[PDB]
């Protein structure tokens, strides 16, 4: 086969931030009278924007849907976005610093935001698990890459 | 008189509170803050299989 | 029995907890060439539901509009509701205490989930005004009068 | 009241909001009025330090 | 003024702010295997200073001892200031304004404070009950009859 | 529920809180007549503890202070403790998801707190940059050897 590894990069986190937020909690009173037993449903959305040369917005929508059966808990969906200075690489190398790398820094903040929602609308807390945004691109990539050779060489 | 018109001439109401802002063990057993909680926490935090790496 | 010598009503929270949030930065990468605290704005709206007799549920929605120069910084929106047991009160005093009270209770709780949201999308310094929600409506009902007899009645 | 005790019942005027303080044209008085202040954005965060605001 | 007759007088919030912050889970992994109401015990106390000129800065020290079982839950401490401006009152209710009225308002603020930082070490939500400030002083001078109780009062 | 999901790392969130929250300004009144120019001074000082067979704590102390010369404008910190059940690994993999991984899901809602002890005591918004620690903890690890990049049909 032919290992396609990602090398050269420039990488620097310029800001980030929240562009959209959105908690719904409109069933609050009698939701609490609710038997919690949620359906928490994670999704995950990637859009990039260049905004000028080696200059590129990442946006991770992370949807979260919690539903007692039929009555729904809760929904936290926030557009976590983060303007980042990317060069080094393009094409499917571009893709896999936008893609992946990228919508994976934004995930704990995305995460945070979600969370932070939840605990103010009382229900308890609520933690995203630890998606590997660059093992879901190198599903698509080709599904080959690894380093690692750990040796203890010490006197 | 400077910043308003009315008072400047006063003590602090007391010399600090000479009392303190709490419920004394006499008669009135006024406040009861625990009477107002929500007292819920339980959640499963649903692991998503993948790789090593970082978030 | 409310027919005593004692303390003048009971009131007591059940639970109080964020409803909705919303936080819309619709020109979010471009509005940050405006470094100063934008135009803001507050609006306030109210909606309620009896969950019981002696207890109500009411909702403060507040909302924050700012923006930094002819273009939208940010657009952050909360409710805040909450479970209040409203009772030994009668006459105006006692629907006022759920309608007007407890709105004022729930301020403080929506105004540092808006401050988050703002801090989320890293715009300036938003603390919002202390908004008495009672004095609009008790303006509205000025015009009426009522100076009581010194005599208290118990909760 | 079956939850507390006995307020007989609590309504709101009708109906609660639209009465009076709603989003229309035809607001109260109060809102916006000499209360709080506007500070700042700077953070001064140069690397892991900022500087002395003296003078 | 010359009377009981207020008239003019004003009660303008120049500024809230904490200028002291505590929250501490000394036990925290150990005590969250205790899922029950946390026993809560509320202390405040009102401090000041006399600026005058109706100029007055009040600060409310709102401290939590809450524990779980016979061990420790959670500690919060929050100093929650304010300058005030007061005017247009004389007699008893001339400085027992900063004493007992311009501490309650600092009040809301200060519950607030806890409770976010409660659900942020997440302990069951704790909502501080709203109490009269006045009653806490003046049920040291009601500690003389303690007589009374009539039949049920009917008309 | 359904929990089959058997790789290298079994990594699992438990819960993100504060077993410690701080914010001190004993000179907050007199400060806000000053010119804003603190030595706003991040720290990030992070520490693990085994509670049970592989349960791990991990704690990040994340410190702000403030000052304007000899002027204090204020002190913060939040302890952000977080358990999480980890196993599967040792060694450097042990090290580094303790050292970098785990105060990196710590560090938003770490820095969320501290954003809103500074918003509380009225200070302009000091959000602190994204700080990669995993780039921090790479430099340390234990042993020097993690090189690859060669043709293999595996993933």
């Amino acid at each position: 086969m032919s290992e396609q590894n990602n090398t050269e990069m420039t990488f620097q986190i310029q800001r980030i931030y929240t562009k959209d937020i959105s908690f719904e909690a409109p069933n609050a009173p009698h939701v609490f009278q609710k038997d919690w037993q949620p359906e928490v449903k994670l999704d995950l959305d990637t859009a990039s924007s260049q905004l000028a040369d080696d200059v590129y917005e990442v946006v991770l929508r992370v949807t979260v849907t919690a539903s007692l059966g039929e009555e729904t808990a809760f929904l936290c969906e926030v557009q976590q976005g983060g303007i980042f200075s990317i060069a080094g690489i393009e094409g499917t190398q571009m893709a896999h610093c936008l893609g992946a790398y990228c919508p994976n820094i934004l995930f704990p903040y995305a995460r945070e935001c979600i969370t932070s929602m939840v605990s103010r609308g009382t229900f308890p807390q609520l933690n995203l698990a630890p998606v590997n945004f660059d093992a879901l691109f190198m599903n698509y990539l080709q599904q080959q890459a690894g380093e690692g050779t750990e040796e203890h060489q010490d006197a | 008189g400077g910043f308003f018109k009315g008072i400047d001439a006063l003590p602090l109401t007391g010399q600090y509170t000479h009392y303190a802002l709490n419920k004394k063990t006499g008669k009135p057993d006024y406040v009861t803050d625990s009477a107002a909680s929500a007292t819920a926490w339980s959640t499963g935090v649903k692991t998503y299989n993948g790789a090593l790496g970082v978030d």
